[PDB]
């Protein structure tokens, strides 16, 4: 694979089975995910009823940035009391299930999409507030810089979404800026991570990909995040900034852009691993050419003619 | 051939045979019997397979044979097959009429009494030998050395056993079996090679891994050194070509295989190995004779031939008096003289010793169990043959 899926594959496949099934069996399944997230899927009252539940260490921050109204909008009737030990929970009934195979497909997708629907709330808060500031700035272009200056400090979101990261984002009348305060703690990933983060910034400075968000990088923080909690300049973090302009989150694009920006650091983490799998296949190619430099030291003798299994043979 | 007594070391892996005063076996051959088989293998008009094929005739042709062994651990498992070795030994190796001949047999020190009885019964009643004697295999190996004291340890294909001797008295309470020898190291070599994926589980392939063990294996003198050469370096790797023409690579299995004589737990036995077995035997002898045993440990039998075994065994007894008698104090170690006798002939020392003993008693007709004495007392005629 060249780029990560946005949804949890297991919940998609599992619900695609049970929504097709004529005869459901019971389940009890904890299921890990990226960024320290964890799902629990089980059938607690009946084989007929699936409870999907989510655990995520920063969910208390995400409830401040309006998460429950987004989840109640998406999951509606299926929302349930949080399972003990989990932050959020949804109860889907296989007999009360939607009618068509394309309703079943989009419900199995929507429920597997839970990690990026819970982590989307601060992005929708920023996109919908930039739509207000875009109208206020269009009412007075000389007031607009001061609306941006106050929204840069008053409307800023920060999510400590895993212990070696922070995502910080804020609206201004023409953009949403998002900064990843990103660190690789595993030292062989820190060494490759310098290459992967540097070549990521140097890629944006080429004619082919000018249509993308303006990425920027440093290792100290952008001036407008220098006093956020957990952001510290000395601790060998790197500060990848994306500036999403109004053209990067136009109504056709918003949902792909939210899905695609959250997965950023996870594609670099995956591609650092998948680059070791590349360097190895390129190393064992050079080893196989050093074989030729030693083979010229073996004196020429014909090894005797043998059958395919190595047993001796008597012809020619 | 000769008018003197015939002598027969019917060993578990090799029969050796000849007469009194022979300086080396007149013949020796694998103690194997085979029956014809077809096996998705080569067939040839170059040889004719008879219904029973044995000894050299089988081992030279074993791709065509269901090979079977009449003996295990030094005891005859199947007498119908041992009869087909003994027929061959007398009638078409030696080419003898056994009627009234005298023969010396051998067996290990702690066999079932039913084995010696049915072996003597067969000598008196198939072949009709006029006189039989049976000697403990390790006391024969002491006549080969021209010697009368010092603990003799014999390791064969079937059994490893030890017999302390002092001033020609044989210490019957200290004689011992270690039920690990040249065959358990061969079943273990098959099991080490199976980890590499090489399979030798046909009955005829067992002689191929015997020849492979016998060619390539050695006893490590220092296990952390051979584990260094084994894990850090290619230098141990050796190519062996099977009679099939297949080549197989063998490496740590060169030292790690004969190590089971020093560490029987590798083959699932709880018994102590050669060094600790010889030490716990000498150190069980009375205080006045222990010096004369450590000053003359005698090795014997084919499984004592592994390259490095005399040096590993001597070291591993100096190393073990140091732990268990000096408690790790170096001050007295130079006073401990241990000597291993490891002569060039030692694979055949039981036969060469038997051929000496069968001269010493050739003319003393009361010393043998006679056929005329067997046919009146039965099995009780063998009570002549010591405690
Ligand atoms: N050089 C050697 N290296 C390793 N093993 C050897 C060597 N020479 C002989 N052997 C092994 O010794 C065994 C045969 O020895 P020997 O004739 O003394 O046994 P045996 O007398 O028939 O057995 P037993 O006394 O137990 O009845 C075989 O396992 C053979 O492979
Ligand atoms: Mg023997």
């Amino acid at each position: 694979m060249l780029s990560l899926d946005y949804n949890n594959i297991f919940i998609y496949e599992l619900l695609t089975e049970r929504f097709s099934s004529e005869n459901p069996s019971s389940i009890d399944q904890v299921v890990t995910d990226f960024d320290g997230v964890t799902f629990h899927i089980s059938t607690p009252e009946e084989k007929t009823k699936i409870l999907i539940s989510l655990s995520m260490k920063c969910y208390p921050e995400l409830v401040n940035y309006g998460t429950l109204d987004l989840l109640k909008q998406i999951y509606g009737a299926y929302v349930h009391e949080p399972e003990m030990g989990y932050n959020f929970s949804i109860l889907i009934d296989l007999q009360q299930l939607p009618a068509t195979d394309e309703e079943k497909e989009q419900l199995a997708m929507s429920i597997s999409m839970l990690k990026r629907n819970v982590l989307a709330a601060p992005f929708h808060r920023a996109f919908t507030k930039q739509a207000e500031l875009a109208d206020l700035a269009r009412k007075d272009p000389e007031n607009a810089p001061m609306l941006d200056k106050q929204a840069t400090s008053q409307e800023l979101m920060a999510i400590h979404y895993r212990d070696e990261e922070t995502i910080v984002l804020w609206p201004e009348h023409d953009r949403v800026t998002v900064v990843f305060s990103t660190k690789f703690r595993e030292e062989t990933d820190r060494i490759f991570g310098k290459v992967f983060l540097q070549e990521f910034v140097d890629a944006r400075r080429r004619p082919a990909i000018q249509t993308a968000p303006q990425v920027l990088f440093s290792y100290d923080p952008p001036l407008e995040i220098r006093d956020i909690q957990g952001i510290q300049k000395g601790d060998d973090f790197g500060f990848v900034t994306f500036v999403l302009f109004e053209r990067h989150f136009t109504p056709q694009n918003r949902e792909d852009c939210i899905s695609h920006i959250q997965v950023f650091r996870n594609t670099l983490h995956f591609h650092i691993k998948a680059s070791k799998a590349y360097m190895h296949q390129r190393m064992r190619k050079r080893v196989a050419d050093f074989q030729k430099v030693l083979n010229r030291a073996k004196p020429d003798v014909e090894l005797e003619r043998k059958t395919a299994t190595g047993r001796s043979f008597v012809r020619a | 051939m000769e008018s003197a007594p015939i002598v027969l070391d019917n060993g578990t892996g090799f029969v050796k045979v000849g007469y009194a005063k022979d300086n080396f076996p007149r013949f020796q051959f694998p103690s194997i019997v085979g029956r014809p088989i077809l096996r998705a293998e080569e067939k040839t008009g170059n040889v004719q397979i008879k219904d029973v094929m044995v000894g050299d005739e089988a081992e030279a042709v074993r791709s065509l044979l269901q090979v079977k062994y009449p003996m295990e651990n030094g005891i005859i498992r199947d007498f119908e097959e041992m009869n087909q070795l003994w027929d061959y030994t007398f009638f078409e190796k030696l080419k003898i009429d056994p009627r009234g001949r005298k023969i010396l047999l051998t067996e290990p020190p702690m066999n079932p009494v039913a084995n010696r009885e049915k072996m003597c019964e067969t000598m008196f009643e198939r072949y009709g030998f006029g006189g039989v004697y049976v000697a403990i295999q390790a006391v024969l190996s002491l006549y080969a050395q021209g010697l009368s004291s010092g603990v003799v340890v014999d390791s064969g294909d079937g059994v490893t056993h030890i017999v302390p001797v002092y001033e020609s008295v044989v210490l019957n309470h200290l004689v011992g079996r270690l039920d690990v020898a040249g065959r358990d190291a061969t079943r273990y070599l098959i099991s080490l090679l199976l980890r590499k994926g090489y399979a030798f589980n046909r009955t005829a392939d067992f002689e191929t891994v015997r020849e492979m063990k016998e060619k390539l294996c050695y006893v490590s003198y220092d296990l952390e050194l051979d584990h260094k050469l084994s894990e850090e370096t290619t230098v141990l790797m050796r190519n062996y070509t099977l009679p099939d023409g297949r080549v197989i690579k063998v490496g740590s299995e060169r030292y790690e295989c004969p190590e089971c004589l020093f560490q029987p737990h590798l083959v699932g036995s709880e018994q102590p190995g050669l060094s600790e077995f010889i030490f716990d035997t000498i150190q069980a002898a009375d205080v006045d004779i222990r010096k004369y045993l450590y000053r003359a440990i005698v090795l014997s039998g084919g499984s004592s031939m592994y390259a490095g075994l005399p040096s590993r065994l001597e070291k591993e007894i100096k190393q073990l008096w140091f732990e268990r008698v000096l408690h790790g104090d170096p001050a007295r170690l130079p006073n401990f003289k241990v000597k291993i006798e490891d002569a060039p002939r030692r694979r055949h020392a039981v036969f060469i010793g038997g051929a000496v003993l069968a001269d010493i008693m050739a003319q003393n007709d009361h010393m043998w169990v006679s056929k005329a004495e067997w046919e009146e007392y039965g099995v009780r005629a063998l009570d002549k043959l010591g405690p």
